[PDB]
């Protein structure tokens, strides 16, 4: 169960909290009006998450204590919505039995038991406050059949706890409140208790063969990888609208629409030329891209093995409903032999080719698309970047 | 007034000679000499007003009882021109160059052989009528009261006396002579408004409310005296008038208060009237609408209750646009603090309800908290106010009500007045408890913050609490910094804010939307026989609810008991394993 | 029998010897070192209601296809994100989209056996998928398809463990396969045409690639360790590398039969859901289940960027082919257009 | 001075210091007063009767007189035919004009001269030197002549009367000389004189200066001394005038004003009651070192100790009232009075309410009057502080019964209600005990305690109830031993009924 790791390693956290020769000292307070002991400053904790935890920005490692004390680890001694807030106030940690990790989960007539010894221990006051009234109003309403034993066992309870030393009734009363707290929170506050529905839940030969193909698992040096995905960062390095845009003008940032619209302008900017020169597939990609070196490809009288990519592409896009209508015309146009536009094979090719197109299919044209699309990437791309009107247009 | 109607027949510059200094009317005057107003004075020429006057008196009787005995003499010769006639012009002299009061006099008998002697500047000019006839008919001075000189026209005199005896000579002695002297008075200063005197009376002061203040000037003339109104301010002759309150010390008769509006009171008194009807008519509707979803999730007669007492809780703003005394303040505190309890104090125990049926229904329902409840729980409080009110109602009601203190009391902004009800520390804890009550209420609707619940009452409770708990405080803060800068109408701003605030407020929120060691091993073993204890804890009270979990079926009971003891005899031979 | 066979596996591991005498990235250290990316976000799709577990680009560049688990398919225009489409899938758990070369047709299916093709055009304006016409149809759940450029044969996989070529119109199949015995999940045509090649792979740890013209399993490899969950060819035909949920990504070659270099990191742990390249073939890219997606050096072997963009898991992710950009497939309920 | 000027003339302080007929009915003088320097400093008639001014006057007269006819030209000296009768009659209108002017002569010689003086009716007069006529001390001079009082003596026995004369020489006629000395005597002997007055006939107050003193003198009788009456301001009168024992007028008597005290009886009050709280403290001790056995569970140790804690905060109000009422005693015993109630009776009630729901949280009950009760003190003791310490009512009060005096701490309308307060909140748990009848356990603890709040409700009732009835009639003793009886009697049986048991 995933979260429970979560909690394991914030258990790891504050039991590296209260350590022996280290941690937080748990220190007893003299007031004027009282003196309490076995508490400690906010600051302190801060100062904590500071020291051992090399926590540079204090709001982060703000942030990471008030979520950890929102999740029933330490709480604010005289409040019920857990913050921890870096000043003057008094904290404690929470008692094994009462972490969160514990599988816990209260049920309503609980709650009421816990309602109805809060609001007897004192009779000096409605020691509450209006949301926790509000629930013990609904719970007197609805629980017509069952309250005695309920009454019965919470001022049991409060004998058998007071009895024991006066510290210690408040010590554990102080505990047991806040562990209710965590479990039950204010109607603002996040719970952190709940969890998304997702969490809610020849043989050898054949390994031996798996063996094999590791070893013919063609790799290359991490070096490799290291320069081309340098480079391959670098060649856009001075695209990233992030680090260092080309344009400052953000559409997000500085309310212009300028730059998006000069996107839709059919008309390449320098950065969309020179971009170009990268690669034909990302020309490809580029509408304007395929326009131009359509249009080069024309002019020279060369404009076929293109038209058969871009057969193919617009052909991948339809559903089943006309796979064979276009495959079998296709053939009759280009892969016919008699027909005018004249795609140009080698034996397992045209062989592949032949047998498969009897059934259409959604990887039909596999082979010769990478013949020609080698063809085009090893001869096109290249005179086109070369190309005299390549070059004027990427001048202006 | 008799004086002034008396001397309302002076001659010629009378007043000008009598209440001022006679130089023209003397300067005016053609008549003879010699007026002689005798008797016309206050009492007559024979009363005692004066030192110079008894110092004359001495003189006069004096010389008489020398004569009486002297013209009584032995071996009288009587050499009337030998040397008789030093002693006779020596004494005559030498009695106004002893004497002060020395205009004229003379001495004319034949013992006319007279000594007729007037001091002129130095020298007694000496020279040889009715008051001799007198004296021949009748022994005393024959004074008069005041007469003018003989100028030949009136006289050139004011006050002046007419003082007379006789040379009697001497088978008895007789009457022989007359030796007189006619002393001026004019120089005698004199008192119309006086008590005893000359013309001692009051001309023109009612001394209801005036006081004369008679004084020494220039002399003897009317208007020698000063007149005072008393405690008003004088018409201006000098009349009393009192303030246009009972505000003292007149000096204009202008008022010493804030006049205040009617279309500002008015206004208030309707206004709040309408929200009183509001609230009576809100009960009539609860009295016809009882039947609904809500009244039953909130009781008829609580909301029958907090309506009534707010109702009676919007009287402090009806009171003050009455006038201020004993009776009102009283009130005031009585039916505040009787609202008070009786609306925040019984929502927040419904809240309290709450939270209790809560755990009586997780448990076991059996209508733990009911409407029933609430009520008992509210006559404490009450009780507790009542006792207090008599408390602070007999404070007043029997010490300070009469004897030395009052609550009918005014203070002054810069100068002006202002009345009020006002305050004492009373008021003050007053508040303070009212603070602390809504406190407990708020911790309650601070922790019921949770529930499932139908309409969410406790949000529109608790705000409505939360807010009278700040507006009261504020209010309170204000009128209790402010007792010297408020006039009537400032404050009464101020309680109408804090009434339709909160009353407003707490009838709305709720009535109306109802139509709308940190270780492994350890702590390992620890959770483990942790849950280990608690599961056969569990199957134990399993074993002894046999019977006790009557509640239910047998068979059902058979399968829960037959599911628990066997997932129970699992875990255990898995805590085995 | 037993030791010549062991003999010609170790004349095997001499014939490696002498290819591999220098290591790829040791001599990969020679090409100058990259510099810095600024990548991120450019659009964002928001129609779905679910997770999305699948999509693609079409050769116009610009559009966009992608469907869910819920039921529904969707084409958008990420340039404009303005939908001119829609359709629903009768079933759950649509596990795999694919899009027409010209345009004219998409094939969704998965836990339902039966692989469902539409007419994509503006033909009939009532619905998309009520011409559904059935083509393929296994036993079990689907798991991808890849129109094979003619744009009228399609192929499809199921947890049967066996692939084959369906028709378009008439459910009529061409060949089969049958060399596994688990799960398969990964399908890729070849960039070539010269010879119309693809591999398949899945949970039983390894990868086989079958050559359509016979249906005979040529080539075979295993070294991963748990299910596998996608794969993609080296764009110059030569080569192909993945990763799963051991989250180790490994790159293979053809010609010397070898692995050429491991693509971990201990950081990362969790699932690698997708992998693609980019236009120059230099990159790589791979979303995860950490949530990050990771772009990582081909020769170096460093990490470049982590663009943490998604709020849940990486489901799948692609390149759009111009070369211009990618997007990504993830657990959190929308689409990016991740430049 | 003056006191040592008394030993002045020897058989006359009869006639002096008596001003009586020892000196005068009976013994030899053989010459006349003088007063120039037994009167005042001088009094000169500045300090006058209006008699000084007749006689002044009638002088000044005749001065004037003769002064103008002698000095009328051409003095002839003509005595010869009648003016020797003219001042014979002058002379006789003379000493006929003062009723008190017993002799007077003139003379004039510019040794003879003429004389009178008032036989019974008539002027006995002769043409002989008499009266007064000084043309010796006139040569002295050489204004009028102030004379000095005398005796109706020079070679005789001092007959009734005391002289003062006035006397003056006769200015001659173009320049003046000494040519005459005329002079008057009048009894200086019935003219009152004050020895009191601010300033007077040579007023000494020497009888009562300042101790209590006052001089209400014997204003007008005569020339007679022993006529300064003095008052005894506010004391005692036994020439003594005298303080008050203490400020307590009216002392007819110097006895004093308060009770009679029995220290005798207090002490041992006192000690008893160090008794009970004695017995308070040692019993919180003795719980906490025995609490091992059946009452520490049924009867908390903390509730106990509550109770103990009451009884100490409560005993006080008697070593109040022994002390004396000062008015921040009468505050410290509503401070302790309400506390030791409260906080006992509160524990003791809420056991039952405990009780009751076993048939069928303490502290959160407990708490809450205790504050109520801290808010009350605070109240009521700021308002009589804050603004009736100083103002209008004093609360410690010296009040009187019928000799005595008694000083006290006084009450308020409060301590009523507060009272009242007792009654309800133990007529509480009076219904809970009656109701709750027959509920078991092995201690009849709720027996117990009922028999407390019965007790307490009708006793402490009482006791409140005789020191609210008559206390402006109390003694500072009979009210202690109120106070010490019913808080013995319901608190120690309060204590004991709860501790007695749980040792046996």
């Amino acid at each position: 169960s995933p979260n429970m790791l979560v909690y394991r390693k914030m258990e790891d956290v504050i039991a590296r909290m209260q350590d022996e020769k280290n941690g937080i000292p748990i220190r007893t307070v003299k007031s004027f009006l009282s003196k309490i002991p076995s508490v400690f400053s906010g600051s302190d904790i801060v100062q904590w998450l500071i020291k051992n935890l090399t926590i540079e920005d204090p709001v982060e490692a703000l942030h990471l204590g008030t979520l950890m004390a929102a999740h029933g680890y330490f709480f604010p001694i005289s409040d019920h919505v857990l913050t921890l807030k870096d000043d003057g106030t008094f904290y404690r940690f929470q008692t094994p039995y009462f972490w969160p990790s514990n599988c816990w989960e209260p049920e309503n007539t609980d709650y009421a038991v816990y309602l109805c010894k809060r609001t007897m221990q004192n009779k000096a006051r409605l020691e509450l406050a209006d949301y926790e009234a509000e629930s013990l109003a609904r719970l007197q309403r609805a629980f017509a059949r069952k309250w005695e034993f309920i009454f019965m066992q919470a001022e049991a309870q409060a004998k058998v706890d007071k009895k024991r030393d006066k510290i210690e009734r408040k010590i554990l009363d102080s505990q047991e409140r806040a562990f209710w707290d965590v479990h039950r929170p204010v109607p603002g506050c996040v719970n952190t208790t709940e969890v998304d529905i997702k969490k809610s839940s020849d043989e050898l030969q054949q390994q031996i063969k798996y063996w094999q193909i590791q070893l013919d698992r063609h790799r290359l040096k991490m070096s490799k990888v290291a320069d081309s995905l340098l480079s391959y960062t670098e060649q856009y390095l001075e695209y990233d609208p992030f680090l260092l845009p080309p344009d400052p003008s953000n559409p997000w940032l500085s309310d212009d629409t300028t730059f998006w619209e000069l996107e839709a302008s059919k008309e390449p900017s320098q950065q969309r030329v020179k971009r170009w020169g990268f690669g034909m597939d990302e020309a490809l990609k580029d509408p304007v891209g395929r326009e131009q070196f359509l249009k080069f490809l024309e002019s020279e009288f060369s404009s076929e093995n293109l038209r058969f990519w871009l057969a193919v592409e617009d052909l991948k896009k339809r559903p089943i409903k006309e796979v064979p209508s276009r495959v079998q015309e296709i053939w009759q146009e280009f892969l016919a032999p008699g027909a005018p536009s004249a795609i140009n094979l080698d034996s397992k090719s045209y062989d592949k080719t032949t047998q498969n197109v009897k059934e259409p299919g959604r990887y039909t044209f596999e082979d010769a698309q990478e013949h020609i699309y080698k063809l085009m990437k090893s001869d096109s791309y290249p005179r086109f970047i070369r190309s005299s009107a390549y070059q004027e247009l990427l001048q202006a | 007034l008799a004086q002034k109607l008396a001397e309302e027949v002076p001659m010629d510059v009378a007043s000008y000679l009598y209440t001022g200094d006679s130089h023209q009317l003397k300067r005016a005057n053609c008549s003879g000499r010699y007026e002689l107003a005798g008797l016309p004075g206050k009492w007559p020429a024979l009363a005692s007003a004066h030192p110079s006057l008894h110092r004359a008196l001495d003189t006069l009787t004096h010389a008489t009882n020398f004569l009486n005995v002297m013209l009584q003499s032995n071996k009288s010769r009587e050499q009337n021109l030998q040397d008789d006639l030093d002693w006779y012009q020596a004494l005559v002299w030498s009695l106004l160059e002893g004497e002060p009061s020395i205009s004229r006099a003379a001495i004319t008998f034949s013992t006319q052989v007279f000594l007729q002697a007037t001091r002129e500047e130095s020298r007694i000019l000496l020279q040889d009528p009715h008051l001799a006839n007198a004296t021949l008919e009748t022994s005393h001075f024959k004074w008069s009261p005041p007469y003018l000189e003989c100028e030949n026209g009136s006289y050139k005199p004011g006050w002046l006396v007419t003082l007379s005896s006789a040379i009697y000579g001497l088978l008895v002695p007789e009457f022989r002579g007359v030796m007189k002297v006619d002393i001026n008075l004019q120089k005698v200063d004199i008192d119309q408004c006086s008590s005893d005197g000359w013309f001692s009376g009051t001309h023109k002061c009612h001394l209801n409310n005036s006081e004369c203040m008679p004084i020494k000037g220039l002399g003897f003339v009317l208007g020698a005296y000063e007149c005072i109104c008393k405690a008003g301010f004088y018409h201006p002759a000098y009349v009393c008038l009192p303030c246009r309150e009972g505000c003292p010390f007149c000096a204009d008769d202008s008022p010493c208060f804030v006049q205040e509006d009617k279309y500002l009171r008015l206004a208030i008194i309707s206004f709040q009237a309408l929200c009183m009807l509001l609230d009576f008519v809100s009960m009539l509707v609860v009295y016809h609408f009882r039947k609904a979803k809500s009244i039953r999730a909130s009781g008829l007669i609580l909301l029958e209750t907090i309506l009534f007492g707010s109702l009676l809780l919007y009287f402090p703003v009806v009171i003050l646009y009455f006038e201020p005394s004993t009776f009102r303040c009283i009130l005031l505190r009585w039916a505040r603090l009787l609202g008070f309890a009786t609306v925040y104090g019984t929502v927040t125990l419904k809240l309290h309800r709450v939270l209790k049926v809560f755990l009586s229904r997780t448990a076991q329902r059996i209508p733990y908290m009911t409407g029933g409840r609430v009520m008992r729980m509210l006559a404490v409080i009450l009780l507790v106010v009542f006792w207090f009110l008599i408390g602070w109602t007999s404070s007043v009601c029997q010490n300070l009500e009469k004897q030395i203190s009052l609550i009918g009391q005014g203070k002054t902004s810069d100068h002006l007045i202002f009345n009020m009800c006002l305050i004492d520390r009373w008021d003050y804890m007053t508040a303070v408890a009212e603070f602390l009550f809504l406190l407990w209420g708020v911790y309650l609707c601070y922790a019921v913050r949770t529930v499932p619940s139908a309409f969410h009452e406790p949000r529109y409770m608790a705000v409505a609490v939360h807010n009278e708990l700040i507006i009261s405080a504020i209010f309170h803060t204000i009128r209790f910094v402010l007792a010297s800068r408020l006039q009537s109408d400032w404050m009464l701003m101020l309680y109408f804010a804090h009434t339709h605030l909160t009353v407003t407020v707490t009838i709305g929120l709720l009535l109306i939307p109802k139509f709308s060691a940190w270780s492994e091993h350890s702590l390992d073993p620890e959770d483990i026989r942790d849950e280990l204890k608690k599961l056969y804890a569990q199957l134990e009270i399993y074993k002894r609810k046999k019977m006790i979990t009557n509640n239910p079926h047998l068979q059902k009971k058979r399968c829960s008991k037959k599911g628990l003891g066997r997932s129970i005899m699992r875990r255990i031979t898995e805590i085995p394993e | 029998l037993k030791s010549e066979a062991e003999s010609l596996k170790g004349k095997l591991e001499e014939e490696r010897a002498k290819l591999h005498d220098v290591e790829l990235h040791q001599v990969a250290e020679r090409v100058e070192a990259l510099g810095q990316f600024v990548m991120k976000t450019r659009r964002t799709l928001k129609g779905h209601g679910n997770k999305v577990l699948c999509m693609d680009w079409c050769k116009d560049k610009r559009r966009i296809v992608s469907s869910s688990q819920d039921g529904k398919v969707i084409v958008w225009d990420s340039f404009t994100t303005n939908k001119e489409h829609a359709v629903t899938m009768p079933c759950t758990w649509v596990m795999a989209c694919a899009y027409a070369p010209s345009g004219c047709a998409i094939a969704c299916g998965g836990l339902d056996n039966k692989c469902s093709v539409y007419p994509l055009t503006f033909d009939k304006n009532e619905n998309m998928a009520a011409k559904k016409k059935s083509v393929a149809m296994h036993t079990n759940y689907l798991s991808a398809c890849s129109f094979t450029n003619s744009d009228m044969q399609i192929l499809t996989a199921s947890g049967d463990g066996t692939c084959a070529l369906w028709d378009v119109e008439s459910g009529q199949l061409l060949q089969s396969f049958h060399g596994h015995g688990a799960d398969v999940l990964c399908l890729d045509l070849a960039p070539s045409e010269t010879g119309n090649t693809f591999v398949s792979g899945g949970c039983d740890k390894k990868a086989m690639v079958w050559d359509m013209r016979s249906g005979q399993c040529v080539q075979a490899f295993e070294t991963h360790e748990s299910d596998i969950n996608s794969v993609r060819y080296y764009p110059s035909g030569d080569a192909f590398a993945s990763g799963s949920d051991d989250a180790t990504c490994r790159l293979y070659d053809l010609r010397a039969d070898r692995e050429v270099a491991i693509y971990s990191k201990e950081s990362i742990i969790f699932g690698a859901s997708s992998v693609d390249f980019s236009l120059s073939g230099r990159l790589l890219f791979a979303g995860y289940n950490d949530y990050t997606i990771n772009v990582w050096d081909v020769l170096k072997g460093s990490r470049v960027s982590i663009l943490f963009g998604h709020e849940n898991r990486v489901s799948t992710l692609r390149v759009s082919p111009d070369g211009t950009a990618f997007c990504s497939g993830s657990w959190d309920h929308t689409l990016r257009v991740w430049a």
